[PDB]
């Protein structure tokens, strides 16, 4: 019966071309008698040209190939919590099956017009750069951005870690899960990167989805999609979700080899013609949904590499042009001392200030524009010309407001621990500090603030907003350390 | 009914080919339809393959699609309803409502390809649209009933910029507009239909003026390479048989050619260069032609185009200039500088920028702030080395009139006001003249930089300038 | 005599920046005709993959 | 009864083979067909349809006639495992190419395996010493990890894996295995010699090392294969015997250039730059079997040759993530004559981290990099301008950061032929202190000259005090 099975006419390089199957569905799922599984892609005239799910070394010619009746999908829900697997949702941690809530396919329609409101809550990556300049909504997408070990899985590292915070009360509309999407990374990596994750207890609420290096490139297509539909259901359900694909570099090379290999004809840099929808229906589906749809998010931070530091290149243009903002890191930034390598100039989030803590708001008023009055002032400068009270003044306030941004790795802040920072930089108090004294003023004033001024912490923390009368408390408390 | 049947052969992404009976195959250019257990697919016929085989375009998904499947022919193109029922309705490419408010009970519905207006239908017209915004009205003025194009890498700010126009432009103007969402972002659209919600433009118990399409970048190629039509044929019907003055915003129509390339491949073809299609410029040419004032009506339009990498010279925006009567080219280099609008003064043009059009003394003003600037450009290079000591002195005065008026360009939009907590500034094209003549004439030569920055007209320049001494 | 002194130091430091620069000139003349070659041969491999198939 | 069939095609390193009924051997399968000079090897990379299946030759196909007969071997290609491969030359295809006879060893193994699953994944952060200022201080290696040294033509991938090998090799405790891939011969020949002197191999005794070779003389099935030959070898001391074994490669860029050769023969569209679609893959296959896991170590040092001096080819540019430390080798560094042309500000490594190297190392570490950084980004005003335009901060720190420069260039014991100076091996926590004085600028009346070629900063005070007469 060649309709709900066929034969393989011809096998190679992780494609088979199939004799039958007459009733499959395009983007089926199928079985090979040989045990490996595979999706349907090309539906000819003669034949089905299927992709498979990993090694080919067991199919043959003349092998039977049997229908599922399924596009494939995953399983969903929160039972993932706390696990890893593969892009077909099949455990890879050793520790048993998978409790599904039910299953989603891997291609999901996007949100549409109607069932969406406005990005407006934070999500709080801890880092003191990132929260000022360029914050993060719930429901946003927000591009990482740089060549090769620039900092770029840090930055999304840091901002899971942080959710800790949340994730161990009890109030559920604060949470956010994390799930994390390794396409083309070796394993030794992830094990390491969930060995952080657990030293830091933020594994109980994140999921990882992986697909390696050394899985077909089937897997590696298919993996940030399946791992949308995971983030989903928490989207879906009236929580909030926050997905990293690390990274969409290597899913587009991967998409390029399933093509090539199928014969379909390539586009520019031999991708397929559509490689920018590969990623723009990918990154549709992070969303911020309507009360009608229960208020529920997904945050994106996809991360995309260049090649040296050229961000106009195919692929990062493409995906540049995607999403709602992007953070951009620089080697050149990393070794002057600048970490996270923030390319602030370049560097933007589109939901700006509607998802940023008032507190946080009020203090880094034009903290960007002024950090740029100081990109200016010093470009100048190198002319070795003599200065004014003007221009020594910026000068001075930009290199402490450089100097305070620098945090190290795995230490991410709360938010009532910026605010005084960010305060005393901008308003002045920092002015007449000695540069290298910076670092230990940032530990020695919170010290300080947690002894002493305490209660203007928790109101800050559980206000997030500055009262005229905060404003002055705080004032007055920063003016007192100033000096010893 | 009298239904006309085929069967699907082959599904390769978008692409879809349907083999038919004998002598009775579709013509290029209609609409199929296949049901699924959702709703139904509409496939676009594209070509004849030969053997009774046609091959189509997807209009949503292929997946779940099987070989063998029926496919109904539908007797024409792609339909979409038109007339005042479209108003305050959000439309997908093929017609169909997506705002949930029931079907649109319009009287005719109309195919979304025509042929565009015959060469002797054509009316030339020197017609003044004064925009509010200074840069715009000095230095390359906007045309009623005429073309006017948005060029812009990446966060430049065409879609802060049209938001402007639409927010000053719109109610200003008496007759009905229509407004296309294509390829950007489907939260984009969220946004948009959320304001003319509260702004009034869109009363869902009452009357409206704006008519939505949208066809954002979640949506397949051949979707995205037909929606600007769909846009398209509900601007037509107004301009020719409504018979008034009509409004077409266009957000983004590079998003058309984009869209075109993606599946040119698997259509067959050969590609051209930079890897586009090769008939880049002809299918350029059926769209934009259509959107054109006639003999019958006007239709002003103002559209996006995005610029790949920042690139001008990259082929689709390049071709795309010669369509536009006045183009307002959007720079990375000026918005990083922190003046908005981003919009480069020697860049932008317009047919409009004549001695016979705006006056004479309009004319000298414009060019003479574009000498001054380009003086600036050209200068540069020795204060970047030598430094300001080295410049002559009617140099020096040159330069420091040219860093004014680059500020002077700069403002608030109404729009724009989250981005900056300055309220937003609308200015007559009147004062702007009056206002730079002035700077030009050495009139306010002691105020400092600062206060020329996001500003209004000159009143405020002085008004900024005793706020800053005091 | 510290002007005359000046004077004639810029011109030697204005004459050894000259020849410096003209010096990378030459350098990235050299890159800048190989750059645009390869930009030719990469954009007709693309184009010839494409008309492969 | 054993499975034949006819060749049907070739085509350079592929051949088709077709038979005649209905059993055909799978993917990966070794098949053989009879040579006046000995056999060929053929491995099946895909299944035609038809019956016909399409192999990668081991050798020259030189003389292959249409119509002869082909022999089914039944698995893969197999390799000598254990301890009978030590002090041993060995093939692509497991064979002896020392002249020293049959490799009598219990077991053999096929060269294609699954790589270790997540499950079996095991990380550790643990420096291993290497006695060069630049890596210790810079970049450090770790034990169990993945060693990348990239550099153009001729700027010194050899010279440093030698020197490593003579640092690390000598007293290591566990195994060694050594892969030639698409070198030059004559660099076998030396090695095999230096090793018998280095009593690393015993002819008559006990050796620590095995050797596999598949040099640039190879045709490309070959070429693309060695390499997976010298890792089951170095898989099996590792899973079996618990071991760690070190594994060196000079040079991996030739499995994936190899890879190319053949691509177009086998029928694909070319990728980007005319590579094979599964540049990608066909690495991950081979470099992540290259790992410590739960049972074993093994410490990987590979040579990776970068096309035409750019690191942005599809080879390099793919490499980078397969491995825990990198350093890169710069053309531009070595024409100064700065050996070893490590680029300091290019070459990176997981390990520099407080955690792992404590405070102190890490803040010099970091201070150098600020330091040579201001220098790097005002090459183009000194170029051109040159030392007096620069302010009084500036004109220090360029100053200060030649210096460093300098003194990351160390006379290794290999190259004692070039230098014209005996090797150096500088310990970390001297090199740690050395950097760390400079930076406190205690050496800024010294001349530069001093801090060229030299150990640590003994040596350094050293050179000063002779160059004073
Ligand atoms: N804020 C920081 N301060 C100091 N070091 C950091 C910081 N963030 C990251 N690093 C280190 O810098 C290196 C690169 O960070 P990483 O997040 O791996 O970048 P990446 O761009 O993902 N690199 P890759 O995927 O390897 O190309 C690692 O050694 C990090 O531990
Ligand atoms: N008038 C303005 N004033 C201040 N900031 C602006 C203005 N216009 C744009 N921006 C900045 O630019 C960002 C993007 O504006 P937007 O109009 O979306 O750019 P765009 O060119 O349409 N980007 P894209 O559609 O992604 O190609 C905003 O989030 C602001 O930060
Ligand atoms: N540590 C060193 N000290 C001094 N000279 C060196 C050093 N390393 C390499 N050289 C010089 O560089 C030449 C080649 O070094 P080698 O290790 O063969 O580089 P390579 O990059 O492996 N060459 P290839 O493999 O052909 O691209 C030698 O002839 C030496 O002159
Ligand atoms: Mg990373
Ligand atoms: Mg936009
Ligand atoms: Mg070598």
């Amino acid at each position: 019966n060649l309709n709900e099975t066929g034969r393989v006419l011809a096998v190679g390089d992780g494609i088979a071309r199939v004799f039958g199957l007459n009733n499959i569905q395009a983007e089926e799922l199928v079985e090979f008698s040989s045990g490996v599984k595979g999706m349907a892609l090309n539906l000819e005239p003669g034949q089905v040209g299927i992709v498979l799910f990993g090694s080919d070394r067991l199919v043959k010619e003349g092998e039977l190939v049997k229908r599922t009746g399924n596009i494939v999908d995953v399983p969903v829900g929160p039972g993932l919590l706390g696990r890893v697997v593969d892009a077909l949702g099949n455990p890879i941690d050793g520790k048993g099956p998978i409790d599904a809530a039910g299953r989603s396919r891997a291609q999901v329609k996007a949100p549409g017009i109607l069932p969406r409101r406005s990005v407006h809550e934070p999500v709080q990556t801890g880092l003191k750069a990132v929260d000022a300049l360029v914050p993060i909504g719930r429901g946003q997408r927000e591009l990482i951005i740089g060549d090769r070990q620039t900092g770029k899985t840090a930055v999304a590292l840091d901002t899971i870690l942080n959710q800790k915070r949340w994730n161990n009360g009890s109030d559920e509309s604060k949470k956010l899960y994390c799930v994390y999407v390794a396409v083309g990374q070796k394993r030794s990596t992830v094990a390491q990167l969930v060995q952080t994750l657990e030293q830091h207890d933020a594994m109980k609420y994140s999921i990882i989805v992986a697909a390696t290096a050394s899985e077909a490139a089937p897997l590696q297509y298919l993996a940030p999609f399946t791992a949308a539909s995971i983030g989903e259901w928490f989207r879906d359900n009236g929580k909030h979700a926050l997905i990293v694909y690390d990274d969409l570099s290597k899913q587009a090379v991967a998409y390029r080899q399933l093509s090539l290999l199928l014969r379909r004809p390539p586009g520019r840099e031999a991708y397929p013609g559509d490689v920018f929808y590969l990623h723009s229906r990918l990154l549709e589906r992070a969303a911020k949904l309507s009360e009608k749809e229960g208020s529920g998010s997904l945050t994106a931070l996809p991360v995309i590499e260049t090649q040296g530091g050229d961000v106009s290149a195919y692929i990062p243009t493409n995906v540049i042009s995607i999403t709602d903002g992007q953070i951009f890191l620089e080697a050149e930034l990393f070794y002057k001392g600048i970490r996270p390598a923030i390319n602030v100039g370049l560097s933007v989030s589109r939901v700006g200030s509607a998802a940023q803590v008032k507190a946080l708001k009020q203090v880094a008023g034009s903290l960007k524009l002024f950090l740029a009055q100081y990109r200016e002032v010093a470009a100048f400068a190198q002319f070795g010309s003599d200065l004014d009270a003007s221009t020594k003044q910026t000068l001075v306030r930009g290199e402490r407001l450089t100097q305070l941004l620098k945090q190290n790795q795995y230490s991410p802040l709360a938010t009532e621990e910026q605010v005084p920072l960010i305060y005393a930089g901008v308003n002045g108090h920092l002015d007449g500090i000695e540069l290298s004294r910076i670092g230990e003023f940032e530990s020695s004033f919170l010290s300080y603030l947690k002894s002493n001024h305490n209660e203007l912490l928790t109101e800050i923390r559980e206000k997030g907003e500055l009262s005229k009368e905060l404003l002055a408390s705080l004032k007055s408390a920063t003016e007192s350390f100033v000096a010893t | 009914s009298t239904p006309i049947t085929g069967k699907v052969t082959a599904v390769i992404g978008a692409i879809v080919d349907v083999h038919f009976e004998q002598s009775e195959l579709p013509a290029i250019l209609n609409a199929l339809e296949i049901k699924t257990p959702q709703g139904k697919l509409v496939l676009e016929v594209a070509q004849h393959l030969g053997e009774n085989t046609v091959r189509t375009i997807a209009m949503d998904g292929t997946e779940g699609l099987v070989r063998g499947e029926k496919v109904l022919d539908t007797g024409g193109p792609i339909s979409v309803p038109v007339g005042r029922e479209t108003l305050g309705r959000i439309i997908n490419v093929i017609g169909e409502p997506i705002d949930e408010r029931g079907p649109i009970k319009s009287k005719l519905r109309k195919p979304i390809h025509a042929d565009p207006p015959s060469f002797a239908e054509q009316s030339t017209s020197a017609e003044i649209l004064e925009t509010g915004i200074k840069v715009v009205d000095l230095l390359a003025p906007y045309a009623r009933g005429g073309k006017i194009g948005l060029f812009g890498g990446a966060g430049v700010g065409k879609t802060v910029f049209i938001q402007e126009l639409i927010n000053n432009i719109a109610k200003a103007h008496g007759g009905f507009s229509v407004f296309t969402g294509v390829g950007e972002r489907t939260r984009e659209g969220n946004d948009l239909y959320r304001e003319m919600k509260e702004t009034g433009v869109i009363n869902l118990e009452g009357e409206s003026k704006v008519a939505l399409v949208f066809g954002q970048m979640n949506e397949p190629p051949g979707a995205r390479a037909r929606v600007a039509l769909t846009g398209l044929t509900i601007a037509e019907y107004f301009r020719d048989e409504e018979g008034q003055d009509v409004l077409l915003f266009i957000d983004n129509i590079f998003r058309f050619t984009q869209a075109g390339s993606e599946v040119s491949a698997l259509l067959g073809r050969i590609p051209s260069a930079v890897g586009y299609q090769p008939t880049l410029a002809t299918d350029m040419g059926l769209l934009q032609e259509r959107i054109t004032t006639t003999k019958k009506g006007s239709v002003t339009s103002v559209q996006a185009v995005y610029v790949p990498a920042d690139d001008l010279t990259d082929p689709a925006p390049a071709t795309t200039f010669a369509h536009l009567d006045a183009t307002t080219v959007l720079s990375r280099g000026i918005s990083e500088l922190g003046i908005y609008p981003a919009v480069d003064p020697l860049d932008s043009k317009s047919r409009l920028l004549d001695a016979a059009v705006v006056g004479q003394e309009h004319y000298d003003v414009a060019s003479k702030v574009q000498e001054t600037l380009q003086t600036y450009k050209s200068l540069q290079d020795i204060i970047a080395i030598l430094g300001m000591d080295e410049l002559s002195e009617q140099d020096k005065l040159t330069v420091e009139r040219a860093r004014k008026i680059q500020r002077f360009l700069s403002q608030p939009f109404a729009v724009a006001e989250v981005f900056t907590g300055i309220p937003g500034k609308l200015v007559r094209l009147k004062d702007t003249v009056a206002s730079f003549k002035a700077v030009l004439e050495g009139k306010y030569d002691n105020i400092p930089e600062h206060a020329f920055y996001m500003v209004g007209g000159i009143e405020d320049v002085v008004a900024k300038a005793e706020k800053l001494a005091a | 005599q510290g002007y005359a002194a000046e004077i004639s130091a810029r011109r030697n430091a204005m004459d050894n920046a000259s020849k410096n620069a003209g010096d990378m000139i030459n350098r990235y003349s050299i890159l800048y005709n190989r750059t645009r070659q390869a930009v030719i041969t990469n954009e007709l491999v693309d184009i010839i993959t494409g008309a492969s198939s």
